[PDB]
C-alpha cells in the first residue's frame, strides 16, 4: 500500500508488537528508565531506581556492548536454550513471551558475555603490543 | 639578539601638538611589537600590542602602524601626563628586546 | 554546498540560572559547625575573563536558604533545652530600689514565687529579678508570655557569637561572584569569578544597623530594590566602620533553682553594688561625618540641592524600634535617637549615648507562640562591634516638599544576609551543546 | 583587579645570591605566562626570561642561561626568581609582568609588578 | 610570536573565550560535574547530582556518542535553526551566545539524534548478519 | 550460605586496637538501646 | 605481678570478638607499563 512514515506508539507501546517490530522503539523505553519521613522513602526509591539503571549499564559495558542498543556478540546460541529457527521468534512472538521463555536460561548467558569481553580485551592487547 | 632602534633619542614639544616615534627593527617582526609607557620610578604600562591595536584603558589618542621593521607610535594631541619614556618591544624571536627609549618632554 | 553536520559537545561551559540546596563550610555554639564540612585551606577562585552577568540580590535564593538555615539551627539548638512550664505561675513582685538610678527605676522587680522541686510533692518558695519589659501585672504579676506560649530556656554552655559561615555549591553547580566594585546589586556585572565556596559570612542578627560586617573598599554603596518606592528598604554599607561600645554594667548574680529532676532554672540573684542603666557609645565625629557620606550618596538618588533629614523610627515592636543586638548572651534593645536625628542642607572626643533596655523572653525571628528565655550571664558584661551599614526607609516623599526623611528599619533578617550575599548568585553547568560542523559520521 | 606583588629589597654582597618573589592576585595564576625583566638605573629595560606557571616549563635569554633560575608554586599563586653569582652589574629594579599571552604566544605585558630593587655592591 | 605552551584558565576559565578555543578544555569542566535535617537535604543534593549526570550520559549514549567529549554526527544541520556559516561562530563568538541562540532549537535535535543512532545500530546489525 | 574467599599468598596488617568496627558498634548498640527505650513510660511522676 | 579485674568501657568487649576483623575499600583502577600503543 501507501504510507506516510513511521507513527510513535508511546513508552511500551510496542510491548504487544512482534520482537523485530518492539525492536525499533529501544530508545522509547530507554529513556524513561532514569526519570521528613516521605522525603526518605523518595530518595530511597531514586537511589534504588539510579543502582538498577547502573547495574544494567554496568552489565552491558563488561560484554563490550556500552553505548549501544543493539549488540550483537561472540557467544554462539547454544540450542540447548531455544530450538526456534528464526521465522518464528522475530515475525511471530513478542519480548514478553520471549523472556517468559527464556528467564531459565539467563544468567549463564550473563557469565559468558562477560568471559568472552575478558578475553577479547587480553586479546586486542597482545595485538596492539605487536 | 634583535636591535631596536628609536628616534629621537630626546624630543621636546608641547601640550596639543602631534608627536610621532619611530622605530626600526634589523630583523622581521610582523606584528610582533608592543609599545609601554614608564615614567620616573614606576613600572612601564602596555600601551600597544600586535603593533596596531589599543591597550583597554588607554586614551585614543594614542595610535601605531608598521609591519616589519619598520613601526611609528602617534600621539596626535599631546597631554600633560603623557609626558614620559617610551619603549618598543618585540617578541617575535628569543631574546625579547626593548628599544633604546624616547624621553618626551614639555617645552 | 555548506554540507554542515549535527556536532555533539561534552563539557561545554554553559549554565543557566538555577535553584538549589547549598551546603556548610567552616574552618558549643548555636551556629552548628559539627555539620559543616571542613573549608579548604587555600580556597580556589577562577576570575572569568570576558564574562558579564546577570545579577539582582534581591531575588537571590541565597538569601532565603540561609534564612532558613539559621532559623532551623537556632530551633535545633532549642531542643534538648529546659522548657519552662512551670514558670507560668503567679509572681509576688516588689520594686528593686537598692542602688538605682533616676532612670532605672521600676525597670527591675523582684518577685518571689512558689515553684516546683526535684521531687514532685514538694515547693520550693524562690525570688528572682526579673526586667519590667518581662513581667505583666495581673503586686501580682506573670511573665508577658505565659498567655501565648511556653518558653524554651536556652542551654547556659551554648554560645551566641556568631561564626563565618561558608556556602557552597554541590556537583554540577557553580557559585558566580562579582568582582565590581561600585556595584549596586543588580544589573550586569562586568568582573565576575566563580568560586566553589562564599567567603565566612556571620550570622549576625541585629535590627537598624549591620554589625561586624563586610565594608565597602571604594565608598558607601546606597541599595534599594526601587529607590523611588518608599516601601523599599534601603540599604547602606559603609567604607569605613564605625565603633560602638555596648555595655550592661550591671554586676550580675546568676543562681541556679532546681525545677525537676535533672532541670535547673537559671535566676539573677542580686545585682553586686549600684544598678544603673546599660548603653551603648558611639564617636559623634566619626558618626557625624559617616553621616556626612551617606548624605552626599543619597543627593545622588534624591536631587543635588535636596534636604536630607534622619529621624527616629516610627514606630511597632520593641525589636524594630530599637537597634536591638546580643552582647555576649544578653538581648540589647538600644533607643538609637541620638543618632537619627539631624538635617543636611545643601551647600573632639565626646561620644553619642544610646540607652539600652535588656531583655531575657526573646523572640527572635517575626514568629508568635515560639519564645525563648535567656538566662543571666554572671557579672559585668561589654562588648565592642563594628557599624558597617544600615536598615533605613524613606518617610513619604510627595511632590509637596523638597525634604527627604529617613528613619531606621529592620526587623526582617533576610535584609541582613542580603547585605553579604549581593554579589553572589548560584547557576548550574549545562554542559551538553549542539554545533554545526564539517565532519561526517 | 590584576595586581602583582613582589618581595622587599634586597642588597648583597658581590658573589651571592638573590630571591625575588613575586605573587599574583585578580587573575587565575595559572592562566598567563610570566615574564621577568631588569631596568638599570637610568637605563632600558633588559628581559631576563619568562616561565609557564601551569606547566614549569622555563625559557632564559641565552646570556643568562646557568644563572638564573625561574620556579613557580602554584598552592600560594607565586614565581620566584634566583639570580645567583651577583655582580654590580646587576644592580636595578627587577620585574615580575603577566602576559596577555594570546593564542599561548607572546602579546604584549600588560600587568607589572611594583619592583624590586636589587642593589649588588661590595 | 614565541609561546611556552599551554596554559590552565581554571573550572569555566573559558567561558569567555571562542567557541574554538573553548572547545579545547572540554574535560575541565567534565570532571567537576560529580564533585538528621541536614543528612538528608545534602543526601537530595547529591542524588540530584548523580541523576543529572546519568541523565547527561544516557543521552550521549544513545546517539552513539558514549564515552566522547566531541562527538560529529550523521544529523545534518538544518538551516532553520542558524545561517551563520562557520567563521562568524567558532572564532567570533562564546559558548553561552550559541545555547542563548539555540535553546529554542534543542529538543528535536536530541530526537534527531535518537532515531539516527537507532536507525545506526539497526543497519550494523544487518551489515554483521551477512 | 555465606561466601568466605580464602586469600592464597595475601599477608594483611590488622590492628585490633584501632578498629573502627569496635568504635561503630558501639555507637549501634548504643542507638538500637536508646530507641528501645523511647516509646516507653517515663517515671516521672516517681519523684516523690 | 598482680593482676585485678577491670571492665566498664564496653568497646573491650566489643573488641574481643572483632579482633580479626577489618574493613578495606577496593581500588579497582591500576596503570602499569605493557607494550602495547593505541
Ligand atoms: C562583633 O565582634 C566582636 C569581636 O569579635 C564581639 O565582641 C566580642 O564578643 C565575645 C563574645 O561576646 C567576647 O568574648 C567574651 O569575652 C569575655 C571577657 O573575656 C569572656 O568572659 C567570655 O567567655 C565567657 O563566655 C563564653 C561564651 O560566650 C564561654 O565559652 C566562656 O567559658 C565564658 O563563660 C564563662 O564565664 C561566664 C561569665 O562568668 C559564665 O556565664 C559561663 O557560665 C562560664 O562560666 C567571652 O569569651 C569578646 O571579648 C568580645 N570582644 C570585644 C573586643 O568586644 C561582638 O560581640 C560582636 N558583635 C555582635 C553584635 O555580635
Ligand atoms: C497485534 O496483533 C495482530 C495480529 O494478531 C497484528 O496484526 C497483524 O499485523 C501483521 C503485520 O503488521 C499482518 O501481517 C500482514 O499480512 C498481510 C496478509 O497476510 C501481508 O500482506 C503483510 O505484508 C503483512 O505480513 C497481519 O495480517 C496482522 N493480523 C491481522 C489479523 O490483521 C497487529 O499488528 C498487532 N499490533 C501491534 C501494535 O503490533
Ligand atoms: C576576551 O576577549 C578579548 C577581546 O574580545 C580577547 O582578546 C582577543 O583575543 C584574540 C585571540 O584570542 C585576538 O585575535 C588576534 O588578533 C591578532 C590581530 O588582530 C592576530 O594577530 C592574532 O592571531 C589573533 O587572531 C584579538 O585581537 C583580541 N582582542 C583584542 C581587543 O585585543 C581575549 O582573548 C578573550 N579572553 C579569553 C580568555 O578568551
Ligand atoms: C529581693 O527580695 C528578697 C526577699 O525579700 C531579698 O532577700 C532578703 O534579703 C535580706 C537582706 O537584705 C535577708 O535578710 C533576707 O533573709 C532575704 N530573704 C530571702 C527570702 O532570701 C533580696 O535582698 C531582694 N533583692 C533586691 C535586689 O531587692
Ligand atoms: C506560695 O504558696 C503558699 C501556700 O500555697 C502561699 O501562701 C498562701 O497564700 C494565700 C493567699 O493567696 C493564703 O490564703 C494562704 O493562707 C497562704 N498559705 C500559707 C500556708 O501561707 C504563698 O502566698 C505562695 N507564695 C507566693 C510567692 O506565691
Ligand atoms: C572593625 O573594623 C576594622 C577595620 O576594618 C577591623 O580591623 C581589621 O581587621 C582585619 C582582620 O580581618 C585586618 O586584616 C585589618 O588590617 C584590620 N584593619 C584595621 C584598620 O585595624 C576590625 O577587626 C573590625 N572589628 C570587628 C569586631 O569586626
Ligand atoms: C517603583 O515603585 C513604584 C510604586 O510606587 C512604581 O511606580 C508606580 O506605579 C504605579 C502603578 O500603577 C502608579 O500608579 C504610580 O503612580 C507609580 N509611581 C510613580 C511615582 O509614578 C515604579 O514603576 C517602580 N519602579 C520600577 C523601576 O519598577
Ligand atoms: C560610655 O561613655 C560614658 C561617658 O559619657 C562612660 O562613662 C564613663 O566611664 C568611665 C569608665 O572608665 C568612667 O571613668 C567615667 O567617670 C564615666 N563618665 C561618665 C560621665 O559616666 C561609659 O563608661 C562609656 N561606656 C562604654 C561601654 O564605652
Ligand atoms: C570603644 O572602646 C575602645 C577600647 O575598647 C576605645 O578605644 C580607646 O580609644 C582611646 C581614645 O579616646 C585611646 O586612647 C585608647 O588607647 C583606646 N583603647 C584601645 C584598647 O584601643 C574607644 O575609644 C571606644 N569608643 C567609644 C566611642 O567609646
Ligand atoms: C523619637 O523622638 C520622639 C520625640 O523626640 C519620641 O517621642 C517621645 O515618646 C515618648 C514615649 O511615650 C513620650 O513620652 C515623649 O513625650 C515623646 N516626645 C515628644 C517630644 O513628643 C519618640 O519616642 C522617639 N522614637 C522612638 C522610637 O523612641
Ligand atoms: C529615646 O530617646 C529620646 C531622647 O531622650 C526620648 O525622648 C525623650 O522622652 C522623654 C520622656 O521619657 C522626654 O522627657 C524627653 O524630653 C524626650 N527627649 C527628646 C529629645 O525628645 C524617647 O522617648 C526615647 N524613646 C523611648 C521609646 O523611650
Ligand atoms: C515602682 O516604681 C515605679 C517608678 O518609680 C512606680 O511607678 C511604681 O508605682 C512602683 N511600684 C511599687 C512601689 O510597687
Ligand atoms: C496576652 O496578654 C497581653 C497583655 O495582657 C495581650 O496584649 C495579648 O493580646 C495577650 N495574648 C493573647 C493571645 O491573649
Ligand atoms: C544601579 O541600580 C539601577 C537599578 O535600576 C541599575 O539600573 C543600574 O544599572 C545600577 N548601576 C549600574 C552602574 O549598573
Ligand atoms: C562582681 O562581684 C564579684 C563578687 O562580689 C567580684 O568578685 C567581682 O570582682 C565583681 N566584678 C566587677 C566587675 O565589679
Ligand atoms: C535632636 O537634635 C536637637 C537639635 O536640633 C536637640 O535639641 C535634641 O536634643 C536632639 N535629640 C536627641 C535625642 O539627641
Amino acid at each position: 500500500a501507501v504510507g506516510i512514515g513511521a507513527v510513535f506508539l508511546g513508552f511500551l507501546g510496542a510491548a504487544g508488537s512482534t520482537m523485530g517490530a518492539a525492536s525499533m522503539t529501544l530508545t522509547v523505553q530507554a529513556r524513561n528508565l532514569l526519570s521528613t519521613v516521605w522525603g526518605i522513602k523518595q530518595l530511597q526509591a531514586r537511589v534504588l531506581a539510579v543502582e538498577r539503571y547502573l547495574r544494567d549499564q554496568q552489565l552491558l559495558g563488561i560484554w563490550g556492548c556500552s553505548g549501544k542498543l543493539i549488540c550483537c556478540t561472540n557467544v554462539p546460541w547454544n540450542s540447548s536454550w531455544s530450538n526456534r529457527n528464526l521465522s518464528e521468534i522475530w515475525d511471530n512472538m513478542t519480548w514478553l513471551q520471549w523472556d517468559k521463555e527464556i528467564s531459565n536460561y539467563t544468567q549463564i548467558i550473563y557469565g559468558l558475555l562477560e568471559e568472552s569481553q575478558n578475553q577479547q580485551e587480553k586479546n586486542e592487547q597482545d595485538l596492539l603490543a605487536l | 639578539d634583535i636591535q631596536l632602534t628609536q628616534s629621537p633619542s630626546f624630543l621636546s614639544a608641547s601640550v596639543g601638538d602631534k608627536v610621532t616615534i619611530t622605530c626600526r627593527a634589523s630583523q622581521g617582526v610582523r606584528n610582533e611589537l608592543a609599545w609601554y609607557q614608564q615614567k620616573p620610578g614606576k613600572a612601564p604600562n602596555l600601551l600597544i600590542y600586535y603593533a596596531s591595536t589599543l591597550q583597554s584603558g588607554v586614551p585614543s589618542r594614542f595610535s601605531a602602524t608598521g609591519s616589519g621593521t619598520h613601526f611609528t607610535l602617534t600621539v596626535s594631541s599631546l597631554q600633560p601626563e603623557d609626558f614620559a619614556t617610551y619603549f618598543c618591544q618585540h617578541m617575535s624571536s628569543y631574546p625579547l628586546t626593548f628599544g633604546g627609549g624616547t624621553k618626551v618632554e614639555i617645552k | 554546498a555548506e554540507n554542515l553536520w549535527v556536532t555533539v559537545y561534552y563539557g561545554v561551559p554553559v549554565w543557566k540560572d538555577a535553584e538549589t540546596t547549598l551546603f556548610c563550610a567552616s574552618d558549643h555554639n548555636v551556629w552548628a559547625t559539627h555539620a559543616c564540612v571542613p573549608t579548604d585551606p587555600n580556597p580556589q577562585e577562577i576570575h572569568l575573563e570576558n564574562v558579564t552577568e546577570e545579577f539582582n540580590m534581591w531575588k537571590n535564593n541565597m538569601v532565603e536558604q540561609m534564612h532558613t538555615d539559621i532559623i532551623s539551627l537556632w530551633d535545633q539548638s532549642l531542643k534538648p533545652c529546659v522548657k519552662l512550664t512551670p514558670l507560668c505561675v503567679t509572681l509576688q513582685c516588689t520594686n528593686v530600689t537598692n542602688n538605682i538610678t533616676d532612670d532605672m527605676r521600676g525597670e527591675l522587680k523582684n518577685c518571689s514565687f512558689n515553684m516546683t522541686t526535684e521531687l514532685r510533692d514538694k515547693k520550693q518558695k524562690v525570688y528572682s529579678l526579673f526586667y519590667r519589659l518581662d513581667v505583666v501585672q495581673i503586686k501580682e504579676y506573670r511573665l508577658i508570655n505565659c498567655n501565648t506560649s511556653a518558653c524554651t530556656q536556652a542551654c547556659p554552655k551554648v554560645s551566641f557569637e556568631p561564626i563565618p559561615i561558608h556556602y557552597c555549591a554541590p556537583a554540577g553547580f557553580a557559585i558566580l561572584k562579582c568582582k565590581d566594585k561600585k556595584f549596586n546589586g543588580t544589573g550586569p556585572c562586568p568582573s565576575v569569578s566563580t568560586v566553589q565556596c562564599t567567603h565566612g559570612i556571620k550570622p549576625v542578627v541585629s535590627t537598624q544597623l549591620l554589625l561586624n560586617g563586610s565594608l565597602a573598599e571604594e565608598e558607601v554603596m546606597i541599595r534599594s530594590e526601587n529607590i523611588t518606592n518608599n516601601a523599599k528598604n534601603i540599604l547602606v554599607q559603609f567604607n569605613t566602620p564605625v565603633q560602638i561600645n555596648c555595655t550592661r554594667p550591671n554586676n550580675n548574680t546568676r543562681k541556679s533553682i532546681r525545677i525537676g529532676p535533672g532541670q535547673a532554672f537559671y535566676a539573677t540573684g542580686d545585682i553586686i553594688g549600684d544598678i544603673r542603666q546599660a548603653h551603648c557609645n558611639v564617636s559623634k565625629a566619626t558618626w557625624n561625618e559617616t553621616l556626612g557620606k551617606v548624605v552626599k550618596q543619597l543627593r545622588k538618588h534624591f536631587g543635588n540641592n535636596t534636604i536630607i533629614r534622619f529621624a527616629n523610627s516610627s514606630g511597632g515592636d520593641l525589636e524594630v524600634t530599637t537597634h536591638s543586638f546580643n552582647c555576649g548572651g544578653e538581648f540589647f534593645y538600644c533607643n538609637t535617637s541620638g543618632l537619627f536625628n539631624s538635617t543636611w542642607i545643601s551647600n573632639s572626643n565626646d561620644s553619642i549615648t544610646l540607652p539600652c533596655r535588656i531583655k531575657q523572653i526573646i523572640n527572635m525571628w517575626q514568629r508568635i507562640g515560639q519564645c525563648m528565655y535567656a538566662p543571666p550571664i554572671q557579672g559585668v558584661i561589654r562588648c565592642v562591634s563594628n557599624i558597617t551599614g544600615l536598615i533605613l526607609t524613606r518617610d513619604g516623599g510627595s511632590t509637596n516638599s523638597t525634604t527627604e526623611t529617613f528613619r531606621p528599619g529592620g526587623g526582617d533578617m533576610r535584609d541582613n544576609w542580603r547585605s553579604e550575599l549581593y554579589k553572589y548568585k548560584v547557576v548550574k553547568i549545562e554542559p551538553l551543546g549542539v554545533a554545526p560542523t564539517r565532519c561526517k559520521r | 583587579q590584576k595586581v602583582l606583588v613582589q618581595s622587599g629589597a634586597e642588597v648583597k654582597k658581590p658573589g651571592a645570591s638573590v630571591k625575588v618573589s613575586c605573587r599574583a592576585f585578580g587573575y587565575t595564576f595559572t592562566g598567563n605566562a610570566l615574564h621577568w625583566v631588569r631596568q638599570a638605573p637610568g637605563q632600558g629595560l633588559e628581559w631576563l626570561g619568562w616561565i609557564n606557571p601551569h606547566s614549569g616549563d622555563t625559557f632564559t635569554s641565552q646570556k643568562f642561561q646557568g644563572r638564573v633560575y625561574m620556579t613557580r608554586d602554584k598552592s600560594i599563586n607565586t614565581a620566584f626568581l634566583d639570580v645567583t653569582r651577583l655582580t654590580s652589574d646587576d644592580t636595578g629594579i627587577y620585574y615580575c609582568a603577566r602576559d596577555k599571552y594570546y593564542g599561548n604566544e607572546a602579546v604584549g605585558m600588560d600587568v607589572w609588578g611594583q619592583g624590586t630593587s636589587v642593589t649588588v655592591s661590595s
